[PDB]
């Protein structure tokens, strides 16, 4: 009897579509007759797995954990690793030395 | 997209052969840049410094070597170190082997491949620098290394690549080590480290 | 730069600001001298030309 | 290390006489010791002897 919203010609439709809309934007597929039981549950499991994908970036910020034949400072890196040093290359005038690297 | 993420950062049998033959092994270097020996002779112990890349549960260590001969009370010992170099200490313990003698062999200089499966593992953090220790009593075990020539360094958390200690007392690791009962050194034994023997334990959230 | 002339001596350099380095990127690391022969440990590779 | 769609194999080497055919074959292997299979053919090369 009472008269709905957001395109609902009822409040019962309009909360229904509220409901419904929210499992379908989690499940992907559009569907009808979700309940609150339903909401809960999957919003859990979104808040779970953004949880992880916080951890997982919290992961790839670390600059910290680099082996120490690849230079004593815990966060150093560098072209080559000390345990592949061999011989020796002279800077000296009038030629300078080019070394590349990928980040 | 995220839980993804974070279940790729949970591959632990990922590692190639180069680093070890087993799945899971990590080395303190790679087996392709071996370089001669480093030997353990009574009364000093060799220390391998370590930084754990990506968090797992150590489960075996391993190491490739040859000496299985005079040998009584061979012991591995593991300790966690401190992030600065102005710290009068150097790290504190974090697991003391049973005697291991038993499980050592190889009589030539190709070695043999020989392991340790502690009895519970230790869960080490991305980021933490480890510290392995070797101990023998009675002739002196051998292990294929890097001559790892270098300059000894006054700032970073890590003197150079090893160090070596002058112990006393095999039958007892101190619960603390400092900066100056060590002394840093350049011959460093290969040190690997595994989950386990097998393919498996990687993790995969529910 | 290290005064002496021995197998190595470990050198430093912090740049007065960051440089934002990204993931992927390839930079190239030039080094200059005047007045004497700067000694760097490296590898020769014995590696051909990739065209 | 990481999933890639793998599209292109280098090597670096020398021999260019009396080879008629070269072929290249991927394997993808078994996870285990004590089973008795090494590996499942995924890729046969064409004949290589061109490059």
């Amino acid at each position: 009897a009472v008269g709905g919203v957001l395109g609902g010609g009822s409040i019962e439709e309009t909360i229904k579509r509220i409901v419904d809309a929210i499992v379908s934007g989690i499940v992907g597929v559009t569907g009808i007759g979700a309940g609150i039981s339903d909401l809960q549950s999957l919003i859990e499991q979104i808040s779970s797995a953004a949880a992880r994908g916080g951890f997982a970036w919290d992961i790839l910020g670390i600059q910290n954990n680099k082996k120490p034949k690849s230079g004593l400072y815990k966060s150093e890196r560098g072209n080559f690793d000390l345990d592949t040093l061999n011989s020796t290359v002279s800077v000296a005038p009038g030629t300078s030395i080019i070394a590349f690297d990928v980040i | 997209r995220g839980g993804f993420a974070w279940d790729i950062l949970g591959i632990q049998n990922n590692k190639k052969p180069k680093s070890g033959l087993y799945k899971s092994e990590r080395g303190n270097f790679d087996l392709d840049t071996l370089n001669s020996t480093v030997s353990v002779a009574p009364g000093t112990s060799i220390i391998a410094f370590d930084v754990i890349e990506q968090s797992m549960p150590i489960g075996l260590i391993t190491w490739i070597g040859w000496g299985t001969s005079g040998i009584t009370e061979f012991y591995i010992n593991v300790y966690r170190c401190v992030d600065d170099r102005s710290d009068p200490e150097l790290g504190e313990l974090i697991h003391q082997s049973e005697n291991i003698a038993g499980l050592l062999a190889g009589s030539a200089s190709p070695g043999a491949n020989m392991a340790y499966e502690l009895t519970t593992p230790i869960e080490a953090v991305a980021g933490d620098l480890l510290a392995y220790e070797f101990i023998a009593v009675g002739g002196t075990h051998t292990m294929r290394g890097r001559d790892f020539n270098l300059p000894d360094n006054d700032g970073a958390p890590i003197g150079n690549v090893g160090a070596t200690r002058s112990l006393s007392t095999p039958s007892l690791p101190p619960a603390t080590l400092d900066k100056a009962d060590v002394t840093w050194t350049d011959n460093v034994p290969r040190v690997g480290i595994a989950v386990d023997t097998g393919t498996g334990s990687d993790h995969h959230d529910p």
